[PDB]
This record gives structure tokens, C-alpha cells and sequence, in this order.
RNA sequence: GAAGACAUUGUCAGGUGGGGAGUUUGGCUGGGGCGGCACAUCUGUUAAACGAUAACGCAGAUGUCCUAAGGGGGGCUCAUG
RNA sequence: AAAUAUGUAAGAAGUCCUUGUUACUUAAUUGAACGUGGACAUUUGAAUGAAGAGCUUUUAGUGGGCCAUUUUUGGUAAGC
RNA sequence: CACGGACCAAGGAGUCUAACGUCUAUGCGAGUGUUUGGGUGUAAAACCCAUACGCGUAAUGAAAGUGAACGUAGGUUGGGGCCUCGCAAGAGGUGCACAAUCGACCGAUCCUGAUGUCUUCGGAUGGAUUUGAGUAAGAGCAUAGCUGUUGGGACCCGAAAG
RNA sequence: UUGACCUCAAAUCAGGUAGGAGUACCCGCUGAACUUAAGCAUAUCAAUAAGCGGAGGAAAAGAAACCAACCGGGAUUGCCUUAGUAACGGCGAGUGAAGCGGCAAAAGCUCAAAUUUGAAAUCUGGUACCUUCGGUGCCCGAGUUGUAAUUUGGAGAGGGCAACUUUGGGGCCGUUCCUUGUCUAUGUUCCUUGGAACAGGACGUCAUAGAGGGUGAGAAUCCCGUGUGGCGAGGAGUGCGGUUCUUUGUAAAGUGCCUUCGAAGAGUCGAGUUGUUUGGGAAUGCAGCUCUAAGUGGGUGGUAAAUUCCAUCUAAAGCUAA
């Protein structure tokens, strides 16, 4: 999918682009990331702060696993419910006929906060929550079950 | 070598690459050779269907264990409680693992009942003859599918006693963390003269 | 270890109707016999001490049994080894050197 | 015959080891080498009355010293004749 | 103590009058800062111009320089 | 009075890849990606597809860990466009995007440290010349293309060496 | 003196086997430097090239001394991913896996350690015969310094009680596979050009066949073929289906309850040191030397150590397709 490219354009001129100072040569400031503390440190300071040196602890043999923990927010908590069940739930905002959510099922760790559901009551299972999760669905009507 | 404000690339390709550079090109041609392989088996071997019957078993860590997964075999115990033995059970169509032992009767008692439907809906032939005619199916496992068990249903009362959920899981931290503080802390207590 | 139903804690995780598997005759593997007791007996008898057995019952009887529990981890490697060793040498000692 | 639990052999450890191996052996520079540092800094001047401004340009300095030679207050007024 | 060169300003984000907020400030509802409300407009606050003004992204080549007028250092001087 | 070039023919030099950036086009859009694989086939094409997985939708902190609405999702200044009056010029209202600014929210840091208490635990509430690659009604995923980047024989030829 | 045993020899003893080639792919050993780091020694190149030994149609690996920390999975291999990640690193350049998950493909087992002891029940060889890729008899021998049956950890064995179930080898014929032969449609009609019609034009035919090639120029219809079906031949194999002859069997296997037992691999595991290697970090694996275990033990649980617990496997012997 090539000859629009500028070789083709290039084809009569002698340096190809490149100059006949500077004349393109192979690699001369070195190859790949050389000089980043001597002849390249301006680039790394100023588009890299941070690259040279180590910081923390090292954790040995890491499972990911053991931190799954993926957020759900309460402004998109309704839409684990299907919509054909979600306007009916919408109505009948009721204790005793209460939607169940399984948070997990959906694939979801932790509950958060970020805004604002429907003054409808929800029972949200959840592996972990927090405190203003908690505070706005027990006051929107519902509860937290906790679960594993 | 290093200029404008890019990201820093990893690239390992510093070694003679170009020498072990595998392109799939028989990716449709092995593809061809699979279904020939299986319909080639499926013949020579018999009206049985390809597969064995394996069982529902429930996965590994906190990020899989909501899944139910197919294994490997069924538990001497389970194949035992089904009502037959593990030899007759690998003739018949039925893997048998050894090395896993049952702790949950939930998943138990699915398999024995997943062994159970498997061997009412199969038809044994004789060791003698007479071949009554079968006309196979070839995937055991689409005829005993593996299905999530529900826990509770969509709608239920709400029934709060204020016990704050967020409360609960910093106190269960707070007493892990600080047990073992605490039962040398009273075991030092309990050496009173 | 009954679980509490959550997701952190002391004991962690769903409660499941628990159903206690059949012991399995591998986990009872070094749980010896009459036989190897008999034949090891006897082969103590007969072959009977090595060199540094007989340095640590020396050391047991003059320099007490923490500087041969030292000794048996520099000969042996583990510090557990050595102490099954130092018990096996008492139990040499105390029950046929006394009478 | 001699010798003898020593030598030898094996593994560690120390010393020796250009015999040999591998590598390195600075820059600025009125060519380079010798010389010097103009290679990190300060004052005046060059420097052309904002600022900036070179040369192995001029005249010099720095890698320290101080529990006071820091801080505050009070009183006094110095060199020289 | 020049000449040349150099900074700022030449107003609507402005000026004026009334009066609100504050944990700052004051001896003090005195100030400071920010405001409400009101008044002053088409010479709305020198000139000339404005082939548009403002803003962002990315990337090439370059990083040996040389000459002339004038100022000037070293040097006897030099196409130094 | 620097280098190559006696002449002619043919050959002859910024390529392909992996991962990427900005920009452009297209498809879907709080999602997106069928093509590891399976089914199917007028067969290495085209057609269909499950479960996963990747990126994205939540940051922050060394980590433990906590985790984004006082308020019509804030105020002020300006803002295209729209609306009302006006013959028009103008006036007023609303004001997306964007910009500047003052605040609020989440996280780390430093303080305060309540009701309660396995009496060493817990952490409210209120703050700060501190800090974040943040929130403050989502924009991304995939494919393709120019250009540019890195590694690769890496535009072509070229050492003394090892 | 005679005859044995043990150990060791020789024979052109009877019968066999190894060597070398090939070496793309595979199992190992050994092992660089160029190069990158804008210099260069660690590093990197690379656990690569070169060198050596060894195999097959695949090899290797392989049915846990596993992964984990789950509501727990469950031989091995490979793909997608994990992941340019955790980690290593003059923490510089650079390097860099694994568990989970989805898929392909799936397959499981064998020994040693047990007195058969009321009967070495086992096996090579030679010879005679035979329905001879083997069988029966007879005779020497090997072998109890342990050949068969039985058992391998998932279990299992010895006794006792109770009953119930299920069985093996051939010959033939079809089928499967492999190889191969053969048969199976239509214009060479007319005119022009041309040396030649396979061109052009007119009329037509076949088509589950207009793929290709050849023939004096671009031919479905001239030839071979192609397409579709048919008829045969010869081998491998019992993988399957119909047949026929032998019932081997007071044999073997499976299942329930009570009781007594339940053997499980050492110069090894492990440790210290050295060197090499690894992402492997107070030491990932390997090897050398030194030390050297145990049995309610041992290993592993990615920060060295002691104490207490827990979880999970069962090494130091072995086979096996995709």
C-alpha cells in the first residue's frame, strides 16, 4: 500500500531528503537508548522525568489475580439489570419486591460512589464497597449483602 | 538515538530472530486437517461421540471461582455414589480423576446427577452382537452442557439492621491484622505469679 | 475452619456445605510398620554406631546437649535433624547404659 | 628391593605469577607535542551608557576561615595631623 | 554628562457614586481584596498601518560559516 | 593547478517487519475487537459463532490500602449560535466548545483528633503557602494510509581487526 | 584320587548384534568472538554459531515429592493470552518468565520392597515333528545371590460371612486403508484471409466436461485429457459388520460387611563451599568436592533464621499415543 510514499518523489534529488551535510549516516548518536545520562539527558529530563533510579518495594512472584478488583460506580450500577426487567423495577419502587444485583456475576470487586442512582430500592451484593456507596444506596432504600 | 518526545519502546529483537520467525500460514490447512482427523476418528472408532463426559467442577481464585468450569474426571467417589466402577466407567465414556477429591457436595451432587442423566440417555451394546443400530452423536458435551447454578432470585425484600457493611470489612481488617498482638498480649497477661 | 461468608478476614470466603473426603492412603506414607521397626532394630544391632554418633553421646555425657545439637547441624545440615538426632542418641544412652 | 599412612591424587583456600590473556592510556589548543587551564566558579575591565556578548585578552581571586568573624541590644567614633 | 539604543503608559478588564462578604487588617462597620446597584458611549480618550487576529499539534533540514559599512580587542601588520 | 568520470548497453541504492507517536479516513460507540479456535464451504477464499482475553469505562499511593455531586455538577470574566424588542443600529435573556480564574470532590503527606472501646483499637469532624499522569454528565476500541521513532543486514557499497 | 562350586580365559565354537551415511526437524554435551553499551572489563551478543556424541518418523516430555491459597484445580505437549508484566540488570544498555483463564488434542499405567513353599509353578538353546513370522514333546542349561502368578499407593493383601454378575481364541466373506489398471460426451460443416485455420463470419452440438496441454497462428466440440459414474487387480489389517470351528472353565475378573495388616526406591534427599546457569532476587537449576539423614517422616508453599500451626504432594526405579 506504498507509492504514495515520498521515495517516489524523492527519485531524481541526490540525498533522498537527508542532506549532503549532515549526509544520513548509520547510528551516530548510538543505538536504541545510549547517552540517556550524558548526550540524550535533556530528552529524558522534559518528555521523561522519572525513567533513571528505582523507587519502592519489589513483591516476588506477583499474582495478579490476588488484586482483581474491578470498580463498578453507582451511576452505572443499573445497568446490570436487563432492560426489560429495569423500567418495571423503576416502578414499584418498593421494599419486598426488591431488585437482587450480583455485582460479581456482572464481573465486578468493589462498589464506588461516583453519583447519584434513582431514590429506588437495590440490593447490591458486592465483594467490597464504600462508605459513600453504602451511605447512598441505604438511603436510596436498599442494602449492602456482602459476599465471597 | 533517543529524540523527540516519545515513548520508551522495548523491543527485543537483539538476537537472530529472523531464524526462528514462524508465519501461520497453515492455519486453514490445519484447519482442514482437524475436521478430516475428527470425522476420520469419529468413523473408525465407533457411533461413539468423540468425546468423554467430563465434569462440572468449580475453578481456582477469587477472580474465576464465580465460574463453573468443565474438568478433568470424576472422583471415585462420585462415579462409586453413581453406581458403578471407575474401569467400567472409562469403557463406558466417562473420564475418572483420581487425584481430586470432593469438599463441596454442591458440585457432588451436580456430577452424580450429570452421571446419572448420562447413563439413562446412553444405550450400552452387548459384548456378544445383534448391533442394534445407534446413529451417533458427536459431542457428549453438547448434549450435557455445563450450566451456572443461580444463587437467589431477581427480587427479594430488603432487610437492613444498620450493622454498615463498609464498618464490617475495616474490622474484620483490623482483626486480622492485629490478632496475633493481641494472643501474645493476653497469653503474657494470663502469667500472673 | 468453618468460613464467615465474606471477602476479607480471619476466615474468608463462602460458606459451603462442607463433605470431608476419604483419607488417602498416600499421606500415611512414612507411618512405618512392625516390619521396618523390627528390621531396623536389628540393623542397629548389628552394624551399630557411626563416628560422629559416637563424638555426640560423648558430648552428651561431658559437654551437654547444646553444644551437640551445634555439632549435629555442622555434620548433618538441618537444625531439625539434628535434633531427632540428639533424642535418638539419648534414647540410646538412657535405656541401655544405665542398667 | 625402597618408601609408607607421609608422598601422590582430588576439592577448596592463600601467595607468587607480563610467562600469557583482555582492555585502557582525557579535552581545550593560531598543527599537534612540551607548557598552561581560558574544563566548575567570583571581582573589575575589554564591552561599543538596558540586557547579552568572544579570544591561551588585561589585572586578580576561589576549593577555605568563623560559637563568633552568626543574631539582637546598648554605648562610643575611626585613619591621620 | 550626551547622541544612538532601552522600559512603562496613552483607559470598557476604564473613571466616579452608593452599599454588601471576610476567619485578613484596624482603636474603630477604619482599611485591603472581591462584588451588587447606578451614572458616564460613539473623538471611548495621541499618530501611521494592519494582504486578517489568536491557538495548538507534529515533523524536516541545520547546529564547519564567510564578506561589507560602522563600533571594537590582540597583533608591527595581514586576503590575520 | 581539489576528487570521480574514455565510451555504450543492461543491472544498480530509505525496503520488510515488531512495537509505537501525531494527523487523516471508515465502522461501531460505553463500548470495541468475527478470523487462537469452532461450524460451513462452488475450499487454502467467502459466510456464521460461543466462552474468554486485550484496550477503554477510576484514579492514587512505596505499600498496606482508601477511592471521586454542599450547590439547578458551582461562581466570575469572555464566548459562536439561538430567542425577545427594535425599521435598522443597538439593548436584554440563554449561553455548547475553548480560554483564564476562584472554589468544591477522590487519593498521598502533615495536623486536629469525637461518639464508642478486647484500654489499644477505631476513626468521626474540621483543616493545610504541600502533592497526583485525577473527578467536576463518559470517548474509546478496531482497521487502513502518509509521515516520523526504536530494534533489526535496516538507503547502497566500504576497514584495520576479533 | 575323583567330582563339584566361585572367579577368570580361549576357540575361524552355535547363533546374533554395534559401527558408517544422512542430519531440515529432535535429545544432550561443549562453546566463542564480531556486535550493543555511542569508550570499556560486569553485562549484551548467546545459555547463539562453530566442534562432539546420540535417535525417530516425529523426537522429547508425561500421568505430580504439581499448581495453589480458590466455593480450590488436577499427566504431558501446543496455540491465544498473562506480558515487554513480576523480577534480573555498571538498576546502565538491555534482558525477562510462571500460575489462573479460553482452545486444540486427550489415556492411561508398570516395577522393587510380601514364604508359591503341600511341591521354579518361570525362561533361553538344541533336536524330532507340525496346521512353521510360531506351537508340542524330549534333552542339556539359566535360575532359588530369586525366574513366574499376586500387589504399586488412586490403593492393596491375609482371614471370615453373604450371595450375585461377565467372559476366549481362530478360518471365511463384506467393509476400511493403500497402490494400480480400464471404460465412460459432443463439428473437424460452409465462405474469406493465410504457407498452415486453432483467426474472422454463418449454421449447429455437448456441457455434473468452457481445467490444462498438444496439434503448421487465440480450438469445449481434432487428440490426450477434464467432469460424472461403473468394472477390475494386487496387498495391510483385524479397526468394524455378517458367517463358521472350537468352550478352553470345578479357571479368571468385578461388587458388599467385620477384623488384623498395609512392606512404598540413600553416597540419595538435605546442607556447606566452588563454579556455571536462570527473571529467580540471603543463592532457579545443574555439576564438582566435603558432610550426610529420617520415618505420625520427607519435599514444596519465590526474604535468610528460630518457635508453633496449616495446606498440598509422595522423590531418590519405570513405560505410554494425539
Amino acid at each position: 500500500p506504498s507509492r504514495f510514499t515520498k521515495t517516489r518523489k524523492h527519485r531524481g534529488h541526490v540525498s533522498a531528503g537527508k542532506g549532503r551535510i549532515g549526509k544520513h549516516r548509520k547510528h551516530p548518536g548510538g543505538r536504541g537508548m545510549a547517552g540517556g545520562q550524558h548526550h540524550h539527558r535533556i530528552n529524558m529530563d522534559k518528555y521523561h522525568p522519572g525513567y533513571f533510579g528505582k523507587v519502592g518495594m519489589r513483591y516476588f512472584h506477583k499474582q495478579q489475580a490476588h488484586f482483581w478488583k474491578p470498580v463498578l460506580n453507582l451511576d452505572k450500577l443499573w445497568t446490570l439489570i436487563p432492560e426489560d426487567k429495569r423500567d418495571q423495577y423503576l416502578k414499584s419502587a418498593s421494599k419486598e419486591t426488591a431488585p437482587v444485583i450480583d455485582t460479581l456475576a456482572a464481573g465486578y470487586g468493589k462498589i464506588l460512589g461516583k453519583g447519584r442512582i434513582p431514590n429506588v430500592p437495590v440490593i447490591v451484593k458486592a465483594r467490597f464497597v464504600s462508605k459513600l456507596a453504602e451511605e447512598k444506596i441505604r438511603a436510596a432504600g436498599g442494602v449492602v449483602e456482602l459476599i465471597a | 538515538a533517543i529524540s523527540k518526545n516519545l515513548p520508551i519502546l522495548k523491543n527485543h529483537f537483539r538476537k537472530h530472530w529472523q531464524e526462528r520467525v514462524k508465519v501461520h500460514f497453515d492455519q486453514a490447512g490445519k484447519k482442514v486437517s482437524r475436521r478430516n482427523a475428527r470425522a476420520t476418528r469419529a468413523a473408525k472408532i465407533a457411533p461413539r461421540p468423540l468425546d468423554l463426559l467430563r465434569p462440572v467442577v468449580r475453578a481456582p481464585t477469587v477472580k474465576y471461582n464465580r465460574k463453573v468450569r468443565a474438568g478433568r474426571g470424576f472422583t471415585l467417589a462420585e462415579v462409586k455414589a453413581a453406581g458403578l466402577t471407575a474401569a467400567y466407567a472409562r469403557t463406558i465414556g466417562i473420564a475418572v480423576d483420581h487425584r481430586r477429591q470432593n469438599r463441596n457436595q454442591e458440585i457432588f451432587d451436580a456430577n452424580v446427577q450429570r452421571l446419572k442423566e448420562y447413563q439413562s440417555k446412553i444405550i450400552v451394546f452387548p459384548r456378544n452382537g445383534k448391533a442394534p443400530e445407534a446413529e451417533q452423536v458427536l459431542s457428549a458435551a453438547a448434549t450435557f452442557p455445563i450450566a451456572q447454578p443461580a444463587t437467589d432470585v431477581e427480587a427479594r425484600a430488603v432487610q437492613d439492621n444498620g450493622e454498615s457493611a463498609f464498618r464490617t470489612l475495616r474490622l474484620a481488617r483490623s482483626e486480622k491484622k492485629f490478632r496475633g498482638i493481641r494472643e501474645k498480649r493476653a497469653r503474657e497477661k494470663a502469667e500472673a505469679e | 475452619t468453618v468460613k464467615t461468608g465474606i471477602a476479607i478476614g480471619l476466615n474468608k470466603g463462602k460458606k459451603v456445605t462442607s463433605m470431608t473426603p476419604a483419607p488417602k492412603i498416600s499421606y500415611k506414607k512414612g507411618a512405618a510398620s512392625n516390619r521396618t521397626k523390627f528390621v531396623r532394630s536389628l540393623v542397629r544391632e548389628i552394624a551399630g554406631l557411626s563416628p560422629y554418633e559416637r563424638r555426640l553421646i560423648d558430648l552428651i555425657r561431658n559437654s551437654g546437649e547444646k553444644r551437640a545439637r551445634k555439632v549435629a547441624k555442622k555434620r548433618l545440615g538441618s537444625f531439625t535433624r539434628a535434633k531427632a538426632k540428639v533424642e535418638e542418641m539419648n534414647n540410646i544412652i538412657a535405656a541401655s547404659r544405665r542398667h
